[PDB]
């Protein structure tokens, strides 16, 4: 992906995180898991849903055929209607499979997106009180129990502390 | 100790396209397009369409004998007529810019017949041997239901003049004709005068027609052709006619009580016995989806058609083998 | 002591609209829909319309008395007409090909009336006794102005044969017309043949035309009706006519001197005394946007028409609180 | 946004810088103050003006509606006219919308973009003379002052001075 | 000691548009829209076209003494047609419906011309002194050599009436006209009767002509007018005529044997003596581009047709000054 | 570009990179050379030939015109069929114009995109064992002969060796 987490940095996803899209690991001496981040979580499901909800919309009016009829000397314009009425089909399919096509590789980026900033975000906290071991993780100096665990996903990571 | 930062998997196999890549495996997924219908003709919103089954629209509104199952159709959502329906003009024929009136019909859901010129009115005429073995009932020879083939009485054809008045509050269609003969023989041996006309005149319409004489090959077995004209009679407006002969005057007239949304479908199936919110010739609709690929002609609260096969948008992300 | 990397903030509170999200608010933005307009009929470029009030194009052309404001109208850049102009056809009736006409008319900036048949060169004939009540001025019986209602003189009416050469450099309008009188009595009353027709005859045109007789309602007082016909007179063509009676003679024809970009514009407003570059049925447009949501018909050099309400591009960047 | 600057790790804008888009706020000894990052900002004017006018020039070839009218027996015609007129609106009023609404998506993050490498920029050149509080700004390990600051807005900071 | 990550350049000059800046300088790119045509009418994978040259589809159907050269035309791709052919109706006059037969050759690939009528079989009328100077034929006056112009035979014009049934298989295109006389003198000159008719009669078609006399402009020196009319007979049909005079019978008329994708396509340009898998007015292309810019009305496999100039993706990234 | 390396934090490309869209470039004392890496320019190659083919596909359906010829009255509906026919050349001209100039911006920052990866790739092996530069070059503070530029270009770079 474009912003090199997703896939990419980080190789694969986690079966165990089930209560969000992006979230956090741990891994001390009083056991291992997984957290949802709740907030960058939100923030994609609105997105997203957003984003149905535009695509739908903008499809909203769009063109209707109608039945007309003509005898056998009304061959040119019986041919000018049905030109017509294709002609629009043809566009409208155009406009929505080129329309999913380019959305769906903005929306497969914009996860990614979020899942490099949260790794910032937190890389940032950290900075150099733990070792970025390159594939996602972050491996500390100190020992970091659940409560040093959550002031990470806090945004609270008090780091003149260690 | 450490802590890792990382996204969502699961057992999900739904794929969607992008431009750079096809068949992307995602943890979640919405289609959008509605590919099933139910292969049936419904009531539209509960409101039954009027299926015309083997007659035609001309069947219909002239009268044609086997088409008495529509002597007085109730209100109908939307109208279904086959692609070759057999009983369309029993006496072989033209049906004068049937297309435009077939267009003013997607504009109606509701006709009221009413008799205007009685049968029995036509005392100096013999208004009871205009049949045909073109148009059999119950094995003896008949006409359109709603027209009066008129011939000489006694050996006469004396000039008529009739004038009707519309006095409703609907817009009234009015159907009339002219009888085409095969030869100079048969023209004076049903109406005596050798040359003869029928002029018809409204507010604005102003005709005069005069029956052609040809040789013809013989439709249903006749070699004589009837041409059916048509007008829309506004409320307290008049119709006037005149004629020497070949005649084909109206009896029964069909007022425009209902104007809403309708349309004429072509169509082989029948009846569902069945209700939908979104009717296609192909069958009936019953989704929330956005789009639809069933059939471009459609009737109701639809989706709109596209010509896809598939459309799926992703919402999650990037599925993890 | 430190060095921050930032953006720019401000006190906007301009919004813009993306695909994820409605509303964001921004430092800088560009509005693109014109949404305006001054509600008025306008000069385009300095060249008024030709605003034919309570008259229609057939009114005008033909010459009806109640329209002699338009008996020689200057250049127009546009044409203006009513919905339902009362001063149509005084005299009822029908102008054959009417909408055609209307048509070749956007391509027509002005028309130079000039005399091709006198009305005095009728010695044979009684030329100024050709009107109706149904057509008034000032109180008394008139008819269109362009037009000669001829009818017998002293119990005679013989064979008219009459020919006009386009010797002009310009195309040529040229109207005529056929009565189509109430009854038998009123054919003999005013042309006393009672068997008549009118030719026509040009390089390309080879009509006849007969009168139909028929009992009609009255429209404007009048059971008999007036039928209308038209052609282009090319340059060094002549046209020829020839009739027993109920013939409309050309007395004024119309020059094709100015061909150019036009349009017949429906509106029931009047003139602003106003100048444009851009108009419309609802009002014109003065503006540097590039669409506008006003009305689709319009003509000049206009921005692109479009059904939003809003087109707003972001220009800067998301605004803090 | 996409790229994690704006009202990202860069909580939110500055009333006081007035003179460009983006730049940089120094603090020392002193004083303090904004200054603009011109070839940036410059960079940024030139973008969304061509997007405009880019935007603007493709809808410049687009359906004109002509009138055309039709007597009592050419309903099928006239209706004709009409659903191929209203269906070139229809079009051309979704690609106008459509076009506004994923542009406007990209002028935002553009701009999201131009922070986040500015920011990049000046990180690159400090490296370890200075420590990266997580917020958008550098603490200096060293006194910095006025000629020190315009050397980092330079692109010229000395690093193996300090 | 260091390693640096960095990316490829090369010598290209190509460039690209973007929204946001133009003319980018790229190290690959991909050319999508053809420019380039031959300028050549060419065989459309191998089947030559119909190039009727000075011919319009009227002298050749009706049979132009100046179009022999298409007396027999063996099967075609596509037909090319003058925007003015000099050789259209020599007798001056008009083609009925001739807009919707041409629309009707679209659909065609070859005619098998058949003879229906044999010019001998006139045994009551004479069939062989059907010419004018207008219709000239190495310096002799002749006439359209597919229908036959009949006039009276020793002062004496008996009505006609003949019915040909098409026992063959397939659809056949039958052609007929009226002639429109100067005046009363030349029409008991050429036909005795002062007043006549034709009667054509089909399984639908129920016709009747009667010739319209009046004064008209001398075209090719003539002020009489033909008008001439079509039908399809379809298989197991008879055609039936009845005339007194003013009739041009058919003699040969054209079998449909081959339908197929055909167009009729307007250019001044000649055979190129030349092969091509897509064709336009102005040339044909061969091309594996999916867009061109030459002409919008092509025939066969063809990229599509787009107003631009210039279309060019980038494959590559930003080149390196 | 959007991502920052090209023709941004690296200045320019290299006409010596002849096998490979991106790659590496090494000095040391055995020498210096270039070598491309194999997997993200194959990567780039699937992703824009995949584009074009989406692009010249989507295209295939598009309205053709045919000849339709009217007489001199009927002169409303051949500019109907003419309105008709010119509004949509003008619509398919407008797509096809508009896919390639929004693709054209996607392929440009894709490019960005994968140099920034394999950049960041790279980055992340070496981590506190190199001096980050700021012009796409990494300096070591060990010697790195070519079979430890090899592993880093292999991903198999062994920090805690160095
Ligand atoms: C088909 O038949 C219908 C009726 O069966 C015809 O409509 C009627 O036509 C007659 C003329 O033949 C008109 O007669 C007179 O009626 C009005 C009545 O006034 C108003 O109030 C009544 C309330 O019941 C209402 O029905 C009317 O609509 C109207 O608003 C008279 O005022 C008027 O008489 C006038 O007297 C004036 C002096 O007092 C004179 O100056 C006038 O010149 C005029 O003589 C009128 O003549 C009916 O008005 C009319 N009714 C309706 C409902 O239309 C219809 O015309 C016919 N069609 C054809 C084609 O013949
Ligand atoms: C409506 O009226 C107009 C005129 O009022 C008619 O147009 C004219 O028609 C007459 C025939 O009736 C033609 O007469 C002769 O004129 C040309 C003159 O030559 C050229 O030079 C002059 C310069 O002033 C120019 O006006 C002409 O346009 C032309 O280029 C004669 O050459 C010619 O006479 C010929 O003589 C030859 C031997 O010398 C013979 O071989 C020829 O057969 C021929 O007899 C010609 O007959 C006018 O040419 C013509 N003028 C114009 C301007 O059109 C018009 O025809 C009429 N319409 C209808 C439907 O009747
Ligand atoms: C133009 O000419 C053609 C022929 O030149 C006309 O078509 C023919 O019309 C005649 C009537 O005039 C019909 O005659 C009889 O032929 C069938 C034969 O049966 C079948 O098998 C043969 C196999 O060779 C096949 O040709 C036929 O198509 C058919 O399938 C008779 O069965 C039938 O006679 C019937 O006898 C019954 C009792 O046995 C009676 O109940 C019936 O009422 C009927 O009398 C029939 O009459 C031909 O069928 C017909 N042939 C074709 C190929 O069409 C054509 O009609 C004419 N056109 C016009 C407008 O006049
Ligand atoms: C996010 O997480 C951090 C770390 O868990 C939070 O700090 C902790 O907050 C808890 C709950 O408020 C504190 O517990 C309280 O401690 C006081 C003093 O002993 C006691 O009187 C209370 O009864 C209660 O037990 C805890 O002390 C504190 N721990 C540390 C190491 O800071 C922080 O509040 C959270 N912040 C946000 C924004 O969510
Ligand atoms: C960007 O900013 C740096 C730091 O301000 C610039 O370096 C400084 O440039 C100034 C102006 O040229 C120098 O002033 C001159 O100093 C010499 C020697 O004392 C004197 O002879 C002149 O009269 C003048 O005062 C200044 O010395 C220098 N300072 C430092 C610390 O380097 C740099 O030139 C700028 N570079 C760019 C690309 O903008
Ligand atoms: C990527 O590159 C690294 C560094 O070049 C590779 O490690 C090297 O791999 C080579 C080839 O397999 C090894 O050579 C072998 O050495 C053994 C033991 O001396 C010898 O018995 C064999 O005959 C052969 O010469 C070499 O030792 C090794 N060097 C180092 C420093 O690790 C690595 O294998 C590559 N990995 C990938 C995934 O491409
Ligand atoms: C009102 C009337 O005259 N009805 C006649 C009818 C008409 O005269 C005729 O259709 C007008 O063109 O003709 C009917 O006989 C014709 C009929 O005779 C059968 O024997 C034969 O089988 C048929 O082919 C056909 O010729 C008719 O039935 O139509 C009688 C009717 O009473
Ligand atoms: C040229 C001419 O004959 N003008 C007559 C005209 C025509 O004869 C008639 O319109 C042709 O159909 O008729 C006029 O009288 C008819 C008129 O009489 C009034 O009294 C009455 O009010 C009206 O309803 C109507 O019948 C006419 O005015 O049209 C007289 C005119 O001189
Ligand atoms: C079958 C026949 O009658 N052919 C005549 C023909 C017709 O009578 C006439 O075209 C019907 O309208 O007329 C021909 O003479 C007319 C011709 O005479 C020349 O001298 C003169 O140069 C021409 O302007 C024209 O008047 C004809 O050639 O058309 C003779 C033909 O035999
Ligand atoms: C992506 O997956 C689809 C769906 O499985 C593939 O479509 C199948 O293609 C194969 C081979 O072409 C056919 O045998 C099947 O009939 C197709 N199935 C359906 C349901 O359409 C498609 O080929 C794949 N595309 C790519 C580029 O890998
Ligand atoms: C975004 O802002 C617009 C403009 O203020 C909102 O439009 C208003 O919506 C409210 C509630 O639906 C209505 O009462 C007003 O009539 C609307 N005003 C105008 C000028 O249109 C819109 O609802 C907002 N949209 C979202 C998603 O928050
Ligand atoms: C981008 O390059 C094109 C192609 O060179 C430029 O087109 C030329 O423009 C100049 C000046 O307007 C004209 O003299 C030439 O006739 C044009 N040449 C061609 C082949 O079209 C274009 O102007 C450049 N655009 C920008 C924005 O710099
Ligand atoms: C996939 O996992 C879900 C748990 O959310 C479960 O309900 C479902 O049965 C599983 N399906 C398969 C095929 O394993
Ligand atoms: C349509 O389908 C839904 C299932 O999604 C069903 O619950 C509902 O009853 C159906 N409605 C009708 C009118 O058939
Ligand atoms: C916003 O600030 C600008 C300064 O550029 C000023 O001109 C304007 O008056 C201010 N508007 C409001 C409402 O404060
Ligand atoms: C149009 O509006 C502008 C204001 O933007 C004004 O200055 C100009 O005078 C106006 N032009 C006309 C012709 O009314
Ligand atoms: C550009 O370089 C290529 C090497 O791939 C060479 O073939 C070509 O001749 C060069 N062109 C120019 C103009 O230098
Ligand atoms: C078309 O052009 C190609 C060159 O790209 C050429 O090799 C081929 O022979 C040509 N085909 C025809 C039919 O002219």
């Amino acid at each position: 992906g474009l912003f090199g987490a997703i896939a990419g940095f980080i190789e694969g996803g986690w079966q165990g995180m089930v209560d969000g899209w992006y979230g956090y690991h741990h891994s001390n001496e009083q056991g291992s898991g997984y957290a949802a981040d709740k907030e960058s979580t939100q923030k994609a499901i609105d997105g997203v849903t957003n984003k149905v909800n535009s695509i739908i919309d903008k499809m909203n009016t769009q063109f209707e055929a109608v039945g007309r009829e003509f005898n056998n000397l009304e061959r040119r314009i019986e041919n000018l209607n049905k030109k017509m009425e294709d002609g629009f089909l043809d566009v409208w399919t155009y406009n929505a499979e080129l329309l999913v096509l380019m959305e769906n590789e903005r929306t497969l980026d914009f996860h990614d997106s979020n899942v490099k900033n949260l790794y910032d975000k937190v890389r940032l906290q950290l900075r150099d009180n733990a070792k970025e071991l390159g594939n996602g993780c972050f491996e500390f100096y100190h020992k970091c129990d659940n409560e040093c665990m959550e002031s990470v996903r806090n945004g609270t990571y008090d780091y003149p502390q260690y | 100790d450490q802590i890792c930062i990382g996204y969502h998997a699961n057992n999900s196999t739904e794929q969607v396209d992008t431009i750079m890549e096809k068949n992307v495996t995602v943890t979640h997924a919405q289609d959008i397009l509605e590919k099933t219908h139910n292969g049936k003709l419904c009531d539209l919103d509960g409101v039954k369409p009027l299926i015309l089954r083997d007659c035609s629209v001309a069947g219909w509104l002239l009268g044609n004998p086997m088409c008495d199952e529509f002597i007085n159709v109730p209100e109908w959502s939307y109208i279904v007529e086959k692609a070759n329906p057999v009983n369309d003009l029993c006496y072989p024929g033209d049906f004068n810019d049937y297309e435009e009136l077939k267009h003013l019909l997607s504009r109606i859901n509701h006709f009221e017949k009413i008799q205007i010129i009685p049968k029995s009115s036509w005392s100096s005429h013999e208004a009871s041997l205009g049949v045909s073995s073109a148009c059999p009932y119950q094995g003896k020879s008949s006409f359109f239901r709603n027209v009066v083939w008129l011939i000489k009485k006694n050996s006469t054809y004396p000039t008529i003049k009739r004038s009707y008045n519309n006095t409703n509050q609907e817009d009234l269609l009015v159907l009339w004709g002219i009888h085409h003969p095969k030869d100079a023989a048969e023209q004076t041996k049903l109406y005596q005068n050798p040359t003869t006309y029928i002029s018809v005149g409204t507010s604005t319409l102003n005709q005069r027609l005069v029956p052609r004489i040809a040789t013809r090959s013989k439709v249903n077995g006749q070699s004589g052709r009837m041409e059916f004209f048509w007008t829309i009679l506004k409320p307290n407006d008049a119709i006037n006619f005149e004629s020497n002969g070949n005649f084909i005057a109206p009896e029964y007239a069909y007022k425009i009580v209902k104007k809403g949304d309708s349309t004429i479908m072509k169509s082989e199936l029948e009846y569902g016995n069945c209700n939908t919110k979104c009717q296609t010739p192909m069958g009936a609709i019953n989704s929330s989806m956005p789009f639809h690929n069933i059939h471009p002609l459609t009737i109701g609260e639809c989706p709109k058609y596209v010509k896809s096969n598939r459309l799926v948008l992703a919402t999650g992300l990037r599925n993890s083998p």
